[PDB]
């Protein structure tokens, strides 16, 4: 059946410096990308294969597999990580997104 | 019965 | 990290192993490493045997009602799972080791070696009268449990596993292709001459080549037509040298070249799949199960001391043929490889 | 490496709007084409995608027979050919690219373009 | 008693022999044994030679069609009957005795031993467009008289006898066919499970199979009908381990069963020939010049380091399969034996 | 005199052979004597090697889009033209030392044996389904410059010669072919005789052949027709002995033997090639390139009969046989070999 | 093991008549049956027979044509179709049952029915 | 060109206990089966093979081959072994039965 | 010309 | 060994003929036969081949499609029809033949017949 | 293209035992496909020589030929009183065989 | 190129 990719929180707020995490949990195992969306703007591709770091992203985002669920990690977050991000998986068709996670000031 | 995965930790 | 895991049908017998592609970079290949579960108690003095094997096949035992299931071996290895024999290769793998930690005392390690003089996996593409597979070579894994090697060949005891040997484009550019030849009329001073080259000579999956063709037709003849196209050749010695050419790829231009002239032009071909579909004998990389895998990869070989390797070869050129009134036809052939790039 | 989405506007109930996908910088069999919507109020969902190479075509079963993803290969554009144009269909759509050999993602996208439909 | 006697077609030179049909007991085969008669005016510096061969042939390459016609050896013998070599080893057996007595002293005993790893007598089917005959393994006593082994025969001062070898079915009862898969799916704990069992391991040539099959449908899953069938493993290795598989008898019975419900039913199925006349390729038993004969015997070897033979082995397998409704399906394969009971 | 001489596509590689044609004296093959040109700087310290190779090919490197063409090597000899090997064989014969002297210091001798076992030019003609070549064994001189023998260099510095190997008619007159079968009845005392023979043991290529046939009808049964054919028998061995026999050549008489009567006749059969262009897998004389050659001619053995000879051999036979009522029919083959006059 | 015919009593000449022989005891692929009829006085005489295993049937050419034997596998049965019945038809009729493999004689048969033409 | 099968005499008699052979002639070589007839009763097969016993008849029974001549040789007259005698081949098809020998008390 | 028997002694 | 030809004469222009060369003494499947003609004053000129073993005919190209040439084996006889004769075909004709295993000239010769073409 | 043979003399006149020669020039490359033909006046030609060089059976020593490139010559030893003829040069190796004009050996 | 013959002196 298709993938129910459910992600959480659906909103957090954290100021600049703090650390924050968002996690993904799928239906079923799973091949899981995050995107990063200002808003008024294209997503930016930020990790695949759920750890390997896009070419150009600062190091501070962190992307870790437990099982099933799978987390994205910000150590240090920097002013302008300011934004909406997406989770998504292409293990099978069709491809799934995550609901979103808004992190604000 | 099949190729699956595992953690191995 | 993960691991790939697979168990005998009876749910006794499980072999674990760390990849599925191992890669061969011309001086060595990947060893194939890993441990083998078994339950000692079923065991009752039995003995452990694992064995790689890569053969020339065509179909296999998936109960599918037609014969000529062909099997031709090209190398065999065996390996006592258990009990132990003598420690060489002293030192197990670090994944060897952490698998042997995470499983206990009952998980025990096997090793193996790819020889240089083996093929890669190359799948011939099946026809319309062919159902189920093709033909082929392909290696495999395979765990069973005998008193000898011959004890307890039945199926419902045994775990077999598919693996795969790849090549991935060497990062140092070769040559750059080049070719020409003059058409001399053996009646009076009056020739005709043409040059191809390209623009490089690896080109990966996907990239178009750029092929361009100079023609000085300083003669009385006129070319009607120029035909490019892209080959594929398929080496499928065994025990005859037998070879499959199939044009892969071909693009056409009437382009008239006028008598006592000059002509330049540069033409732009990218082989793929989805136009041949149908051309059966096609060399494919090779399958896991059934997906779909692109156009053969070119089998690159080390610098001299060659073997004869006894699988299927495949390599790729491109042909730039003139078709010129009342004979006199003349063509040039270059080859290129075809290989993916390293992965990061 | 840049991709630019056109055709855009709004279009009448039960109508039809085709958009151009533009492709530069990349071939257009070493790449796959995927065209993404998000709906206002909703975040993003895959909508159609495109093999040039294996001449495959994939759609949501939301746009199944309805939508039509076609890719022209001479000049690098893929297109998106939408009928039967429901309420539900509003969204700005991206065109995003991911790698046709071993997919990575998406990691190229589109600018965006708006696409409305209502009773107006 | 009587004795088999055939002559060259010029009629000077005459073997004899006692049996057609040589059977071996899965550890030692029937001694072929016999005289051949010679005149003696006819060859002054002639000598006679009988040999014993066992070949692949596809057609008889000595006979009046036109066409192809395949000849591998699969093991050759040689024997110098005149002027008679050392008497040991096998001194004259009492047949070949009582020939000598009974036709003078013109007469000189011949002695051959089969070994153990040599295959049965199997014919393959010919198809349409196999005209005259078709692939088979078969065994052939040739007298001739020449100079030398390597000197060319006449054709008209030789003689070419057929003979077969057999196998009988064991009187030791073998264990009873059984064989369950179960059919399990991730949700819960809904698992399909289905027992298939024969009531023996041997059956005669003829003798209806009695097949039970045990069904615990558990899943929602239904399953729209049941297939029991016999299908014909040949196995040919001279070159490369090539196999042919083909169904010999099958059965249908559309039986619903329920989801969450329980089945069980015995099916009865018997091989024979008359429904597969048309399959070309299907192991029949060996023929001496072009007789009816029935399926062929499966291809028993008694357990031993199992030698690579060269030949067409046949065996049997029973094929159960339950097609469940939207997707999936699960088989079961139970083998058994098939060859004719020991002669009294 | 003259000399055939032929050169590397890029014109500095040139081999000079006096002949193209080696007849074959069943004692003695004539030798391959030629000398090699070569610019010594070109080289910069490379080899030129020289090889005589003659293989079973199903299509040469014709450049043609068909994929299959297979080749089976049968013997590989090998020279290294520069630098000069010791001294044996010695003496350069006539025509090296003239072509030596004509052309300087830039060629060098290169000798070759061909052995006593190896096959004749022979040709398989071509099906309508087989486009441009087809099967068949064929001789070849390659000349190639490189470091080693085994080494993979740029192949298109090479040249490529294709030579013959040949027979002629024996200068004797062989035994006359002459064949008796009489048919016996087991009901009464009455047979049929039939007799067939020819007039000479060999025939040239378009001379007609005369068989006398007397038949002794002595019995109720009514000859109805009497057919007279010429048949091919090709022996294709190179894994297993496959015969190929077709026919060429037939008439067919009306003639009615009337029971309890003598007849005797003389019938003229002339085989030749414009009847049977259609008969793919006829063995044809060996072709250079793709000239019309007649029908290939008999290959007569070494008197001591020497075995091993893996090639094509091809023999002709004449076959009579009577159509007689109520079946029972009666044949005569008679053998004849079919040469070419030996030249002046 | 047993074998029954069925189907007796008298033909008007010219029609025709079914006998049924039911066979138990034994497989009919495993084994061959065989018609044998005895006119009053005469001694024996085959008239046809059936092979389930190869399927072939056989007849005798006094009664080529006009018999036809067939069996129904399901059942273990085998019928005898007369059809053109003569005056020299009559005759105690015996169902026989051999050996499919090996024949080795009629080992088997029936009590015989008698069929009468006048 | 059937198979022609001839046994002789077309009766015989003899009290009890006597020597009493049957003779069966082939007109071409043939594979022979003897069966006794009870009056008004179904034959049964007692020999197989011209020499072979069938199972469970009297060892007295007994059959040999000379050529193409067969011969019945009963050691024995039994009081119940009155009964017409039947002699078959069956090397060719059709089949042919013997004219039977009245076996008289 | 063809297989046939004989009568052994 | 023999070759005589008969079937000379005058045609009208535009009209036809037809010439046979019987052979004696030598075989039809080893032996070729070929027609040249020699116009008076003007040397030889070949006309037409044909090769029976091959089964192959040929022609000149100022012959082609006009004249065509045609043998049996039971007569050992060839044939050369000649239509739309015109005034440049008159000439003296001789049948000649040639070893077929192989070629080494025209050794045999006709007695010549003389064909003549006017109004 | 065809073949041009192209023979002289036309015509020469020699008394009795004298020594003559004729030539024809092929206009392309025969590779010695060439044979010789004598026609006595109002006969049927003789071959003389085929192969350029090989001498056919019957005729006398006295005719000689032999080929330098694409050059072709007839050579007579002593011109016999019976010699006087009329010799053409013919090429076989491209059909369609050409024939030479002639040359009239006169007495 | 391809064959050809030459003179050999």
């Amino acid at each position: 059946s298709d993938i129910q990719m459910t992600q959480s929180p659906s909103s957090l707020s954290a100021s600049v410096g703090d650390r924050v995490t968002i996690t993904c949990r799928a239906s079923q195992s799973v091949a899981v990308a995050w995107y990063q969306q200002k808003p008024g703007k294209a997503p930016k591709l930020l990790i695949y294969s759920a750890s390997s770091l896009y070419s150009g992203v600062p190091s501070r985002f962190s992307g870790s597999r437990s099982g099933t669920d799978f987390t994205l990690t910000i150590s240090s977050l920097q002013p302008e990580d300011f934004a909406t991000y997406y989770c998504q998986q292409y293990k099978y068709v069709p491809v799934t997104f995550g609901q979103g996670t808004k992190v604000e000031i | 019965e099949n190729t699956v995965s595992t953690s191995l930790g | 990290t993960r691991v790939f895991k697979k168990s005998s049908p009876n749910g006794k017998l499980t072999v674990y192993l760390g990849k599925r592609d191992f890669v061969d970079h011309l001086d060595k290949v990947d060893p194939v490493d890993g441990v083998v579960l078994v339950d000692p108690d079923y065991l009752k003095d039995r003995k452990v045997f694992v064995t790689l094997t890569v053969a020339f096949r065509y179909g296999r035992e998936d109960c599918d009602v037609l014969g000529l299931s062909f099997r031709k071996d090209l190398f065999i290895a065996n390996y006592q799972a258990f009990p132990p024999t003598p420690n060489p290769p002293r030192p197990p793998t670090r994944l060897q080791e952490r698998l042997l930690r995470k499983l206990g005392q009952h998980a025990h390690p096997f090793f193996f070696t790819i020889p240089q003089n083996l093929p890669s996996s190359v799948t011939l593409q099946p026809g319309p009268e062919d159902t189920g597979k093709a033909l082929g070579v392909d290696f495999e894994i395979r765990a069973f449990v005998a008193k000898s090697l011959e004890e307890k060949s039945h199926k419902r005891n045994s775990v077999r596993l598919v693996i795969r040997k790849v090549q991935f484009a060497p990062e140092k550019p070769g040559p750059q292709p080049s070719a020409e030849t003059t058409r001399h009329f053996l009646m009076s001073d009056r020739s005709l001459h043409l040059e191809a080259s390209l623009d490089k000579e690896l080109y990966y999956h996907g990239e178009p080549l750029n092929v361009n063709v100079h023609v000085t037709n300083n003669s009385t003849k006129t070319v009607k037509k120029i035909k490019v196209s892209v080959r594929q050749y398929a080496d499928i010695v065994l025990f005859s040298t037998a070879q499959y050419k199939v044009p892969v790829a071909q693009v056409e231009q009437d382009d008239q070249v006028s008598p006592s002239s000059t002509f330049s032009k540069v033409y732009t071909i990218t082989p793929f799949l989805a136009n041949n579909r149908e051309k059966r004998g096609l060399a494919l990389d090779g399958k896991l199960k059934h997906e779909d895998t692109n156009l053969a990869s070119s089998t690159i070989v080390k610098e001299g001391a060659n073997k004869e390797v006894l699988g299927i070869l495949v390599s790729y050129r491109v042909k730039v043929k003139l078709v010129v009134s009342r004979g006199g036809d003349v063509s040039v052939e270059l080859p290129f490889v075809l290989m993916h790039p390293k992965p990061h | 490496v840049q991709l630019v989405e056109s055709g855009g506007g709004l279009v009448q109930p039960g109508g039809s709007l085709r958009l151009s996908c533009a492709a530069s910088g990349f071939n257009v069999y070493s790449s796959s084409i995927h065209w993404v919507r998000q709906a206002p109020g909703k975040g993003l969902e895959w909508v159609a995608s495109i093999s040039s190479y294996y001449g495959y075509t994939y759609y949501a079963d939301s746009v199944k027979g309805r939508f039509t993803i076609s890719a022209d290969t001479s000049k690098n554009t893929a297109y998106l050919q939408m009928n039967s144009l429901r309420a539900e269909d509003t969204a700005v759509y991206y065109c995003a690219r991911s790698r046709q050999f071993w997919y990575s993602g998406l990691d190229y996208w589109g600018q965006g373009t708006l696409v409305t439909v209502s009773s107006a």
